[PDB]
């Protein structure tokens, strides 16, 4: 898993696909 | 970027607006009418997506600028839509203004004095004066027209005076003051205005009820029939009209309703649609929400994707061809409609043919702009909205971040024999990474050798740029030609148009150069520092000193690092004086050191500085 | 040919053009030719000398 | 966009003011280390006096304006020492609010002023107590954050980068990244663990406080029932 | 609003200052003085001598060449003045440098002396050459001028020279003198050298809408000669493919069968 | 390191045929492939070199399947397989095995049986290497600063056990 | 939501003053932070 | 240097009159004439330019395209250094019916 | 011709309005880390385009090290236009600015 991260040149700052996406699932 | 090529003009600001149909028709290089892209034999069909007027394609010269595939920038074309279509991006807005307007007096169902109150507040907000917009609500005298018109006069008087008073001082310019708090106050009002607009059922101007408009996921509007209480209301308020002198609704009917409403309510919409004062004095027209034409992007941005041997059709051309098929079909339907008619009665069929013609072109228009607004086809082709938001988006993947030239990547290896401010560059990278060094009297000796050495001997040169702008590659040349070009580097320019310029030598990366070392993730600016190049012979990996291990958070467990080679002196100075390693001894997080020796050196010091050590 | 270092970014007439008499043109030509004579400009002075010659004599 | 402006204030990309001064003193964190290490600075007086060369600066700055004002603020501060924050004098505001730190020798943070004056009192030690004061005043002047410095990115990087070290779970209240997310990322009005810290008086005993705890704590019928028999 | 939008276009192509016929000479004065403002680049080699820079770089290639903005041929420049980027007493001014390159850019004020000949203007020229279809002239013995066969009067008859060339004869029946007076029909800028299209013959010609009706015969002479010139030129530098038949025979294209 | 490739001609009438077409023959291809169009087993190949040769009647031209990889190789095995047919037999499928030699390079990982992995930092010369009293220089050098954190004492006892057993 | 913010910009008839780091990167303008927080002018001797 | 200079730096033609990179095109000249960058939007069709007294076009204002159509005006074009993605973005926004106006100095 | 004269008058009026006079200037007498970096980079760029150098480059081949030498003797003929958040500016010469 770290070998794939060792070669990939990141587009941005990781990804919010975890708990953050379910927190963003709240409309104003 | 070339320092020999300066630019005198600069973009100071970008203005966002909508393209008018009249505007597109004039700038268009060719009208696209044909759904086919290629004729027989292999030549592009006249009036198709690959027309040579849209730019050079298939080793043919452009029929607009005459240039070939390289120098031709490409040209915009247009598709003439046989019937107007709702622009997908602005459908929600035109829908708000359709539900908010009266179908009889063709004004918003909200009372004129209340509408004027919003227009006043929004005009005062074009200029940076929020306090005055609230002070307008203090201006106060089923109410007579002679009294309400005096309130509109007193409010307009305060607005004109408050603007002029603030304009006299340095409070607001002719172009108007605009801040985030001003923007917050504007956004609040434009929201409140639309909320009050949508809330009214019975028109406050003329007491007649309008039939409610409903909507579906796709761009399509329906008209719900009025109830018997509201139908009798229309009858009793029918005489006052004389003294002054669910069913689908077509795009033309909606445009015609909004046309009159945007004319009759022009005063408020002038400030509803303008963030700052409208100095251009342009009219706010309803046809901005509608599409009577479609711009055809240049062939340059619609080229067929080639993967090895297979040449695949461009997805945009596919979506555009679909719009072209429907347009030809409606042109025939309208032609048959024009033929016949004395015999009618059963007009339920002619409207049914019309509804299909309208909903089909609309879907094809939607599919091209935003696919997630088009009907399901038995994964769909991505629209232009999808193109800008493919994954992270065009802005994130190709603007905020970009793949770069003059850069290298390699596994890092430790090295205590190089300086803490240096990087061990393999000779592989040194013979490929070059800097555009302009030839002068002070460096003619240094560059002559580099030119003789060529692109495979370090310190050499891969290319030489003449003052005329042309490039001379030293790759294929033997020592004899290189020796001749070196004795031609400091020759005076015969041409008066380039006498200012001097030749450039694309010289190998030397031991005096700056490089940007990067170890991902770049969680803090210390993970991207400027290192001094040290070309180490017989090396296949980037050599790094142990003092750098902390800042990069890099362990020599098979880690990879990116090396960037900036190509100008301003970028050099920055990597040597601002982003350089030595200026990153202390982290700005706590002001504590992130540079020091790590293991052998610590154990060595305890032994070396011991009393027993003589 | 047609570059920022060759041609200007913009040229603007600051005022309306004011007509000059035969003697003023000849006085200017004499002043300009003398100042420039004091590489491709030489061919333009050669042509300018012909205008000056026409404004007082015969070719 | 948030950076240091040439007027020392922290301004956004569009010119809107975010802070009037960086941390209220305009000091670069990568400089604020030996600025309180007075004994160190004293032992290296002549070394630092040669470093912060004042001979090429004495003609460009003011040596008294701020120093006089610093005494006036210290005067009113000592007068209302025992007094609470709401009753404190508002006559003279800080010396940094009235004098540019890069132009006036003495326009120093009251925190630095108090710390420096306390050192000269608690330590009586060829360096005079007056010439050392000037060197430290000059050190603060040379420790100022440069106009143009992207304090915005630096701040987010200074909160982001060390928040990677708190990815591990608990060994009641929300901690680490979830708590940081409740603040910075969502600004939640509905916090997972909402709390109140109530400072108890001295006249209220440990037994009285525990009885008070019981008086406010939510009591359910379940908590007082031992058995329920349904016949 | 119907004519308000078109009114802006008329003022864009409106002749600012017209050339007046004076001193009973019959010829219109076309040399004019116009003060202008330039935005020019300054090379780093000219950083110690900036006025020489602006001159050698942009003002020198400007002379004896037509400039579209001034609407004429720049005969020279007078009184160069660099505008200081710093609003202020000294000769030391400052110019803003591009962030990317070492080149600076500045505003400059200089007076231009331009040869501004509008249409309808009466000018004199010395006959350079005289062919059967055109007459070559030289205005001030430096500016090229031409009078086409159709722009020459009907009464005039051309005669061809035998044994070293030709000569045109006027209405009276005598050859034309060295200097010739003509009216400006058109001015051609787009080309290499400025060429003035002139007329020797000159609204109320309507005889019951007769002016609107064009004489095909006369309209042909001006169109055929125009096309013949355009087609002969398009045939110059025309590369055609070499075709070889399935016998080993090259197909040679020649209108004349015999030698 | 051995790598195998399957060169199948399927993409019902046979068009592509293994070998070389008459009249058309691009320069120096015979150096890598034999008369049959297949490569000589043992031949050194780099990226761009022809790994096989065929002729397709649809294009009436002699084409080749190129070898492409950053690592050069040698041909170890070439097997011709003409299956999935009863009486109508002709070869279309060929399996080619490449032998890629892999000497220990700077970066390659090495580990003891105690979970102590490390990358090859350098290939230190024996003259520059520390020499024992016995006259032996170590094959591998492990840094002492590895053991205090990992606590791999099994390796420490393995060291004195391996020495005792060698003697 | 690139297309959503773009729609809101068009409807406001907004002028992007190109003063944010992001906006400057979009139009290829030099960032106004640090070295971009000022202008460099050359002192020329001749009048 | 990274996000522009050594990535997609392009010196592109822009019309100062309407502020666009996509309407500008190189004009097709005659045998002797030189090609000039002209804006398709601001230029008027020669025939449509109809007319105090009669006015005459200064010749330098008339340009021709590859199709042979004559145009009057649209000569207020300059050069600006921009990223190429901007040209692709403006092109995509134009399909959607959105217009970007680049205010270019000097004017 | 008439519309441009007004535009030029406004342009120069706004410029003068933004310029902070030499006496009224109130920024740091010290040259910022950023100012030094750009000055050295820009001057190096000028040196590489055959610009008249005011120092004796004793065998120096790097334009940046030449620009560094010129800075040490305060011979760099550049000016820093320090902008404020309202658009107003302070013109400071390289000579008068204090360098560490
Ligand atoms: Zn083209
Ligand atoms: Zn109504
Ligand atoms: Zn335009």
């Amino acid at each position: 898993e770290q070998s794939h991260k060792k070669t990939k040149q990141a587009v941005s700052y990781d990804e919010p696909d975890e708990d953050e996406i379910e927190t963003m699932r709240e409309a104003e | 970027m070339d320092i020999s090529k300066p630019v005198g003009s600069e973009i100071t600001s970008v203005d966002f607006g909508i393209l008018t149909a009249k505007e597109i028709r004039n700038l268009s290089a060719k009208q696209i009418t044909n759904p086919t892209v290629l004729d027989n034999l292999g030549h592009p069909v006249s009036g198709g997506l690959y027309d040579l007027a849209l730019g050079a394609f298939l080793r043919n010269l452009c029929s607009t600028c005459g240039l070939d595939e390289k120098f031709c920038p490409g040209h915009q074309g247009h598709i003439e839509l046989p019937v107007p279509c709702y622009n997908p991006l602005f459908f929600n807005q035109l829908y708000i203004y359709l539900r908010a307007s009266c179908l009889f007096c063709h004004h918003f169902r909200l009372k004129s004095v209340e509408v004027h109150r919003y227009a006043c507040k929004l005009r005062l907000l074009q200029y940076g004066l929020i306090d005055e917009s609230y002070k307008l609500d203090e201006i106060t005298l089923d109410i007579s027209s002679t009294l309400l018109n005096e309130l509109k006069s007193k409010r307009s008087e305060y607005v004109d005076m408050a603007i002029a008073k603030a304009l006299s001082d340095g409070r607001t310019t002719e172009r108007g003051s605009f801040t985030a708090t001003v923007n917050d106050e504007r956004k609040k009002l434009v929201h409140e205005f639309h909320k009050k607009l949508l809330s009214r059922g019975k028109c406050d101007n003329c007491g007649m009820f309008s039939p409610k408009f409903r909507k579906d996921g796709f761009t399509k509007i329906f008209e719900t029939a009025l109830n018997e209480k509201q139908i009798t209301n229309n009858r009793v308020k029918g005489f006052i009209r004389q003294d002054m002198i669910s069913t689908y609704i077509l795009s033309t009917e909606v445009k015609n309703i909004l046309d009159t409403v945007f004319r009759k309510e022009q005063c408020v919409l002038q400030y509803v649609f303008h963030s700052r004062p409208n100095l251009s004095r342009k009219l706010v027209k309803a046809d901005s929400f509608f599409m009577d034409v479609l711009v055809v992007p240049p062939t340059r941005f619609r080229l067929p994707s080639k993967l090895g041997e297979e040449v695949h059709e461009n997805s945009q051309n596919q979506l555009l061809s679909k719009v072209l098929t429907t347009s030809l079909l409606i042109r025939d339907l309208n032609d048959d409609l024009s033929k016949l008619k004395v015999s009618l009665e059963d007009r339920r069929v002619i409207f049914s043919r019309l509804m299909n013609a309208f909903v089909t072109i609309q879907n094809d228009v939607n599919a091209f702009i935003d696919s997630t607004k088009a009907q399901g086809r038995t994964v769909p082709i991505p629209g232009v909205k999808q193109a800008l938001e493919k994954k992270e988006g065009l802005f994130r993947k190709h603007m905020m971040g970009k793949r770069v030239n003059y850069a290298a990547r390699s596994v890092i290896s430790p090295d205590p024999n190089i300086e803490t401010n240096e990087i061990g560059v393999p000779p592989v990278f040194a013979v490929k990474l070059t800097y555009p060094e302009p030839v002068t009297a002070y460096n003619i000796a240094e560059l002559r050798q580099a030119v003789i050495n060529g692109p495979d001997k370090w310190p050499g040169a891969t290319q030489i740029q003449n003052e005329d702008g042309s490039l001379v590659s030293l790759i294929g040349m033997s020592v004899e030609q290189r020796k001749a070009l070196a004795n031609q580097l400091l020759t005076p320019s015969s041409n008066v148009s380039t006498h200012t310029l001097n030749k450039k030598v694309y010289r190998h990366i030397k031991n005096r150069d700056v490089v940007l070392m990067n170890r991902q993730p770049t969680l803090h600016k210390a993970s991207m520092m400027g290192h001094k190049v040290r070309v180490l012979p017989n090396e296949k990996t980037l050599r790094l000193h142990y003092a750098n291990t902390g800042a990069y958070n890099a362990d020599f467990d098979g880690d990879e690092m990116n090396m960037h080679f900036p190509q100008n002196e301003n970028a050099r100075a920055e990597a040597l004086n601002l982003a350089n390693t030595d200026s990153q001894y202390l982290t700005p997080t706590s002001g504590s050191p992130v540079r020091g020796l790590i293991q052998d050196h610590i154990s060595a010091g305890v032994w070396l500085t011991s009393k027993d050590s003589f | 040919s047609a570059t920022t270092l060759n041609t200007p970014v913009v040229i603007h007439a600051t005022q309306l053009p004011q007509h000059v008499s035969t003697d003023e043109v000849l006085q200017f030509l004499e002043s300009f030719i003398d100042e420039k004579e004091n590489t491709n400009l030489s061919s333009s002075i050669s042509q300018l000398k012909r205008i000056q010659r026409d404004f007082k004599g015969l070719p | 966009g948030v950076h240091v402006s040439y007027d020392n204030s922290i301004r956004d990309a569009d010119g809107t003011l975010v802070q009037f001064m960086y941390g209220g003193d305009a000091i670069d964190i990568t400089k604020e280390s030996h600025m309180t290490q007075f004994e160190f600075c004293l032992d290296n007086y002549y070394a630092l006096l040669k470093k912060y060369n004042p001979s090429a600066l004495i003609e460009h700055l003011d040596v008294e304006s701020a120093l006089k004002y610093s005494k006036k603020t210290l005067k009113y501060r000592k007068k209302h020492s025992k007094e609470p924050h709401y009753k404190q004098s508002v006559k003279y505001d800080p010396v940094l609010a009235k004098y540019n730190p890069a132009k006036y020798l003495g326009s120093v943070s009251e925190n630095f002023q108090d710390k420096l004056e306390s050192f000269l009192d608690k330590n009586s030690k060829g360096v005079n107590e007056k010439k050392f004061r000037a060197l430290m005043q000059l050190k603060y002047m040379r420790s100022l954050i440069n106009p143009g410095e992207a304090v915005g990115i630096i701040a987010s990087q200074s909160v982001g980068e060390p928040s990677t070290q708190m990815t591990l779970n608990t060994f009641n209240v929300t901690l680490g990244i979830p708590r940081l997310r409740e603040i910075v990322m969502t600004a939640s009005a509905a916090i997972k663990t909402p709390q109140m810290t109530l400072p108890i008086w001295n006249d209220v005993s440990d037994e009285q406080a525990d009885t008070f705890c019981k008086s406010i704590s939510k009591v359910l019928l379940s908590e007082v029932i031992d058995k329920v028999i349904v016949t | 609003n119907e004519n308000r939008e078109t009114a802006r276009f008329i003022k864009k192509h409106k002749k600012q200052v017209t050339n007046p016929i004076d001193e009973k000479n019959g010829t219109s004065n076309c040399i004019v003085r116009v003060p202008i403002a330039l935005y020019v680049s300054l090379a780093p080699m000219y950083l110690e001598n900036p006025l020489q820079g602006v001159m050698k770089q942009h003002l020198n290639p400007l002379v004896m060449k037509y400039n579209n903005k001034v609407g004429g041929v720049v005969l020279g420049y007078e009184g160069l003045k660099i505008l200081d980027a710093d609003p202020l007493d000294t000769s030391e001014k400052l110019i803003k440098i591009t962030p990317d390159t070492p080149f600076g850019f500045t505003w400059c004020h200089v007076n231009l002396y331009v040869w501004q000949p509008q249409v309808g203007d009466v000018l004199e020229g010395y006959i350079f050459i005289q062919s059967a279809s055109h007459i070559g002239l030289l205005i001030h013995d430096a500016f090229n001028a031409s009078i086409k066969k159709n722009n020459i009067p009907v009464d005039w008859t051309f005669v061809h020279n035998d044994v070293e060339l030709g000569h045109w004869v006027d209405s009276n029946g005598e050859p034309i003198d060295g200097k010739l007076r003509f009216t400006v029909r058109n001015v051609h800028t787009t080309g290499r050298v400025v060429s003035v299209d002139g007329t020797l013959i000159s609204y109320n010609s309507s005889r019951s809408q007769a002016e609107s009706l064009p004489i095909v015969s006369n309209k042909k002479i001006v169109f055929d000669d125009e096309v013949s010139i355009e087609n002969k030129e398009s045939h110059k530098e025309l590369d055609l493919p070499e075709v070889k038949e399935d016998n080993g025979s090259e197909i040679v294209y020649e209108e004349n069968t015999s030698e | 390191m051995y790598k195998t490739e399957k060169v199948d001609l399927a993409l019902d009438p046979i068009t592509q045929h293994f070998g070389f077409g008459n009249d058309e023959w691009p320069k120096e291809w015979l150096e890598k492939l034999d008369e049959d169009g297949l490569p000589y087993i043992g031949t050194y190949v780099e990226e761009g070199d022809p790994i096989c040769a065929y002729f397709d009647d649809t294009l009436n031209k002699t084409k080749i399947k190129t070898y492409h990889s950053s690592e050069p190789a040698y041909i170890e095995e070439v097997n011709l397989i003409g299956d999935e047919s009863n009486k109508f037999q002709e070869l279309q499928t060929v399996s080619i095995k490449y032998r890629i030699r892999r000497t220990p390079q700077i970066g390659d990982k090495f580990s003891s049986r105690h979970g102590q992995k490390g990358v090859c930092s350098r290939k230190w010369p024996t003259i520059d290497m520390p020499f024992s009293e016995t006259g032996i220089q170590p094959d591998i050098i492990i840094n002492p600063h590895a053991f205090p954190s990992r606590m791999t004492i099994g390796m420490f006892v393995e060291s004195l056990a391996g020495k005792a057993g060698a003697l | 939501t690139t297309c959503q913010f773009l729609t809101k910009a068009v409807l406001d008839n907004e002028r992007e003053q190109l003063d944010s780091p992001s906006a400057r990167i979009v139009v290829g303008k030099l960032n106004n932070v640090g070295t971009g927080s000022f202008d460099v002018l050359a002192k020329v001797p001749n009048a | 240097d990274r996000l522009l200079n050594s990535s997609d730096y392009t010196q592109a033609s822009v019309c100062r009159e309407c502020g666009s990179i996509l309407t500008t095109q190189q004009s097709v000249p005659r045998i002797g004439s030189i090609s000039t960058v002209c804006c398709r939007r601001c230029s008027m069709r020669f025939e449509d330019a109809k007319k105090g007294e009669k006015i005459f076009i200064d010749d330098s204002q008339i340009w021709e395209d590859g199709q042979g159509n004559k145009f009057v005006g649209g000569n207020e074009t300059t050069t600006v250094a921009i990223p190429f993605v901007l040209k692709y973005l403006d092109s995509e926004l134009s399909a959607m019916g959105i217009r970007l106006r680049y205010n270019v100095e000097p004017k | 011709p008439e519309d441009f004269q007004q535009h030029e008058q406004i342009r120069r009026k706004t410029l003068k309005e933004k310029a902070i006079p030499k006496d009224q200037r109130a920024t740091t007498p010290y040259m910022t880390k950023y100012e030094r970096a750009r000055i050295l980079g820009t001057r190096a760029l000028q040196i590489s385009m055959n610009a008249p150098v005011f120092v004796d480059l004793e065998g120096e081949t790097d334009p940046l090290r030449i620009a560094m030498k010129e800075l040490a003797e305060k011979k760099i003929p550049l000016v820093i236009r320090r902008y404020l958040p309202d658009g107003s500016f302070e013109d400071w010469s390289v000579e008068e600015l204090i360098v560490d």
